[PDB]
Order: C-alpha cells, then structure tokens, then sequence
RNA sequence: GAGUACGGUAGAGGGUGGUGGAAUUUCCUGUGUAGCGGUGAAAUGCGUAGAUAUAGGAAGGAACACCAGUGGCGAAGGCGACCACCUGGACUGAUACUGACACUGAGGUGCGAAAGCGUGGGGAGCAAACAGGAUUAGAUACCCUGGUAGUCCACGCCGUAAACGAUGUCGACUAGCCGUUGGGAUCGAUCUUAGUGGCGCAGCUAACGCGAUAAGUCGACCGCCUGGGGAGUACGGC
C-alpha cells in the first residue's frame, strides 16, 4: 500500500479485500503477506466491516 | 455540521422505489441545514449469505453533512421501515465526493 | 416394502473419537440406509478403528444400491478415526463421487467446553 | 474445505488433496483446541512459551 | 525543571445504547431403523412410547474463531465482534507564553482479580454442594452419567491474592550488538525520540545472576526488618 497512493484500505474495494483472504474465507496472517502492522490492522478493521454488509462471506459453507 | 457516510441496502421486492426513499430521505436532511455530497447507487449485488432469507438486495451510498436530530430521525426511518433489512453509518472527517467503486468490469 | 427410486444421493460421515456413523439420503436430507461401527459388531476399542468405519460404508453402500443412488456426494464431519477410511470405502462400493466437503462445526466463541480431565 | 473430482483422475489424489486442503485450512487444530477448557492463566503461559522458543528458533540460525 | 496555547498521530483506555455471524441447548415437523453415549475396560444414562443421524422452522442466553504479534492501552486491578454518542490520558513538530509555579509524602481520601453477601431480573453452556456407576483393602478422591447455588445484568457492600519484575517514587551520569511498536529529520541507508524484548564490556553480588527497562556510580523523601516455633494467633479498639 505504500507502493503509490491509499491512505487507508476502504471498504468499498473488494479486488483488494479479496487478496486478503483464503479460500476458506479467513484473514491472512501478516507474517504471510508482509504487511506491516498498522496496515494490517487497516484490513482486519475494512475486512470485517465489509464483511458485515455481505460483500465477503465469514465462512465458505453458510 | 458533521460528515457522515450511510451504506443502505433495500429488499429486492421493492427495488423499484428507491429513488423516492432517497429523495425524500435527502430532502428531510437538507430542510434542516443539511447538505448532499455524494448519492451512489450500485443496486442488484448478490449477498455472500442469506439475510432474512434472500439473495438479492439493492444497494445504495449516500454522504451527508448532517445533525443529531437528522441523524436520529433517519435512524428512526431506517429502523422502523421493512425494506431496510441492513444498514450501516460510519462517521467521518471529510467530504468524499469522487467515485468509490461504480463498475469498473464491462 | 414399496419401491421407490432416487439417484445422486449424499453420504454424510460422521466421525467421533468413540464411533463413526454414516448416514445416505437424497438432496432433500431424507435418509435411506445407514450404518455405524458399533452396529458392525465391533463394540469396544475396535470401535474407534478406520477398519470398522470402513466396514460400517460398505454396509450403508449394499444397502443403499437398492434404490440406484449412480452418484454420491461426500460431506465429512468429525476429527476421529475414520474419516478417510469411510470415503475409500464408498467408491469401492462402487458409486461416482462428485465432491468431497468438510462441514466440521466450529464455534467462534461459544459455550465454554468441559473442564479438563485429571488424567 | 472442499474439493472436486474433475477430468477423469483416479481416487487416488482426489482424497489426498483433500487431506491437504483441509489441513491447510486448521479443522482438526480448532476441534483440538475446543476440546476442553483452557483458562486464561493456561492460554497466557502458553503463548509466552511459544513466543521464547520461536525467538530462539530464530536467533540461532545465525 | 514544571506547566499553557496550536496542527497531527496510534490505541482490547472508560461509560451509555443499538446490531451481527458461527456454535451449543430446548421445542415443532418430514425421512428412517436398532442402536447411541461414555471408558484403560466398563457400567450408570438415553432408545423401538421410534433414539443417535439427517433436513426445515422457532425461542433464548453467554462468549466474541481467523486478524493475534517478546503486539497495544491503563496508576494498578485490568481491557479483544461491529456501529453511533459522551469522555480521560499518552506520543509527535514548529513557533509563542508563564517564570521554580518542583520532588516525596506519616495521618487522610479514592480505585482495587476471583470467590462471597443484600435486593430485584435472567437461565444456553459450564459447574462447588448433592445423587448414581466404576476403581480400590477402603475411596467422603482422581475417572464416567446427571446436577442446584454461582457464573450474566442493575444498584449496594466486601477490601483481600504467588494483588509478582517476589525489585517504592523522582532526577542525573556510565562500552557495545541484534529485533520490534507509535512518530519525526538527512541523503533504501543514517540520525534522533517515547516504549517493548534477546545478548553482553566495566562495575556489583554469598552465589545464582543484574548489567541505560541496573541489582553499577550518586542525590531527595517515604515504608519496612532484627533467630525458628507459639502466631499474623489471643485480648482490646475500629
Ligand atoms: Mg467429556
Ligand atoms: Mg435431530
Ligand atoms: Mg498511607
Ligand atoms: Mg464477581
Ligand atoms: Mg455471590
Ligand atoms: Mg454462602
Ligand atoms: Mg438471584
Ligand atoms: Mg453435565
Ligand atoms: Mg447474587
Ligand atoms: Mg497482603
Ligand atoms: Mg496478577
Ligand atoms: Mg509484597
Ligand atoms: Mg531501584
Ligand atoms: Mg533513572
Ligand atoms: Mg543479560
Ligand atoms: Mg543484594
Ligand atoms: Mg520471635
Ligand atoms: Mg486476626
Ligand atoms: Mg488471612
Ligand atoms: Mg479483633
């Protein structure tokens, strides 16, 4: 993310949630992706409040 | 006043009327000082699960430059309402006005 | 006694650590034959064996071929002992299977679980 | 966790990828962990052992 | 030194309401037939009055998977779902402002895990007491099947913990190396600031060990100790 622009990770962009997640639909450690720390506390937040509106699943079998 | 940006997803059944909802819902906020900055409507998504038993909602963004009593009245509407279903309002410090994510794929 | 016929059923194991149980129904959830390892004949520590879930799928299977059934899908639930054993049997059985789920049921917080044994 | 059986390959690498799968998504792990109580003097202590083994994993590599 | 005004950051800091998804339990209904559950092995227990399994629906209560980390915040106790509202402090940068306004603190005042107590609600799971089955020489236990106070909420009391870093608060100096959290400057690297960790030279220690987050070198104030039991007990007061 600090690549060129965002100064924060919305919501609103599931193309970047979905990078994210894992098949099964759970967030990915940081120590995985090499996220920093504030960033990844960005996309738990964005994750779980889209998660609230139905744009992501919780869980792959619902 | 204060910024605020309200996420708003409507049954599938009445997706037809969502345009009145907002512009009366619009018109009650800005009677009383407040103000419109951006009005975005991706409607027709399919839910990642099953609320309330559908599969199908009409989504709706709104930004608004409102008060506590345009906020409580519009908390009332959208609680007291049957094609509300969710709902969502997450106070912010600046006015977005420039596209979130409209359709991108063809 | 009456016949009816039904095809692309749904085996569902159901693996414990003292058991296993394995249940074939139609897309509706309407069970038609089952088994289970302690109906086998095993009864005891023999009980919690893959050889005894394997033997419990096969019984469900014969019984099962009654009605046709050409297809099964698979839905596994359960961290015991046959768990695989059961599914390598069902094919030998000699049905088609089309997929395999794991439908584990896990809390995210829950009721709080037992207290620990003093062993 | 799931999987299919698609283009005519053998039960024989169906059922191990989704062995596989499952054990990369944490199913055994969790039912595991819910199988019993652990308080939160247990889970704490638990954590800060792990956290000294992992920090010396990592310093004796060099 | 200590404070004020001004932008700006990160946070499970606190309080009041609203709402989510997973799972358990009970209840209603369909299919279906002889077992299910539990153990080191069993038995008690639940089933042909149709169980366990499986599918649909409803009620209710509590905890908040992944993220999660020698991570963060708070004086300590402690604080993990999401949103709105009310609110405390810390960190950071430039300029301006007051002009020693400070540190410690016997009495005193306030916050203070869990269990417990009072009044009124609630009741899913777990589970002191209790009942039954095992094991045993016996078994008022470990183990199994059940199960009530309690655990939850509001108000009030209680005032104790291996309440621990077994290390009072404040300030100043004393080689270095390797991580990490919030944030600035210079040209990924370097410098710098407040935290949080692993090693280590001097020095200190009975030794273990500490070692800029000192148990080293110093200063200001406070609390406490004087062989082991009897005993943190008796009597008196509060
Ligand atoms: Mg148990
Ligand atoms: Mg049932
Ligand atoms: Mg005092
Ligand atoms: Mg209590
Ligand atoms: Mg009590
Ligand atoms: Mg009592
Ligand atoms: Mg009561
Ligand atoms: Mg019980
Ligand atoms: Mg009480
Ligand atoms: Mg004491
Ligand atoms: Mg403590
Ligand atoms: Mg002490
Ligand atoms: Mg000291
Ligand atoms: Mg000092
Ligand atoms: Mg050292
Ligand atoms: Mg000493
Ligand atoms: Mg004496
Ligand atoms: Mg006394
Ligand atoms: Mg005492
Ligand atoms: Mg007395």
């Amino acid at each position: 993310f600090t690549a060129e622009g965002v100064k924060e990770i919305d919501y609103k962009d599931l193309n970047t949630l979905k990078a994210y997640v894992s098949e099964t639909g759970k967030i990915v450690p940081s120590r995985i992706t090499g996220t920093k720390a504030k960033y990844q506390r960005q996309l738990a937040t964005a994750i779980k409040r889209a998660r609230y509106l139905a744009l992501l699943p919780y869980t792959d079998s619902h | 006043m204060r910024h605020y940006e309200i996420v708003f997803l409507v049954h599938p059944d009445q997706s037809e009327q969502v345009g009145g909802m907002v512009e009366r819902y619009t018109k009650a906020i800005e009677e009383d000082g407040g103000k419109i900055h951006r009005l975005e409507d991706w409607g027709r998504r399919q839910l990642a699960y099953a609320i309330n038993n559908v599969h199908k909602a009409h989504y709706v963004l709104m930004n608004v430059e409102c008060s506590a009593k345009a906020l409580a009245e519009l908390e009332d509407n959208f609680r007291y309402n049957d094609a509300v279903i969710r709902n969502l309002v997450m106070r912010r410090d600046e006015a977005v006005t420039e596209q979130s994510e409209m359709l991108k794929a063809e | 006694k009456v016949k009816k016929t039904v095809v692309d059923g749904i085996a569902h194991i159901h693996a414990s650590f003292n058991n296993t149980i394995v249940t074939i129904t139609d897309r509706q959830g309407n069970a038609l034959s089952w088994a289970t390892s302690g109906g086998s004949g095993f009864r005891g520590s023999r009980k919690s064996t893959p050889f005894a879930a394997q033997v419990a799928a096969e019984r469900a299977g014969q019984a099962a071929l009654e009605y046709g059934l050409k297809n099964l899908d698979v839905n596994v639930k359960g961290p015991g002992p046959g768990r695989e054993s059961a599914v390598r049997a069902l094919n030998a059985c000699g049905y088609k299977i089309a997929s395999i789920t794991d439908v584990t049921p896990i809390p995210h917080n829950g009721c709080r679980p037992p207290k620990k044994r003093r062993v | 966790p799931a999987v299919k059986v698609k283009e005519n390959e053998p039960f024989d690498v169906a059922l191990r990828r989704f062995k596989r799968s499952c054990e990369k998504a944490g199913v055994l792990a969790e039912v595991r962990s819910r199988e019993f109580y652990e308080k939160p003097t247990a889970e704490r202590k638990r954590k800060a052992a792990a956290a000294v083994k992992r920090h010396a994993k990592k310093v004796q590599r060099e």
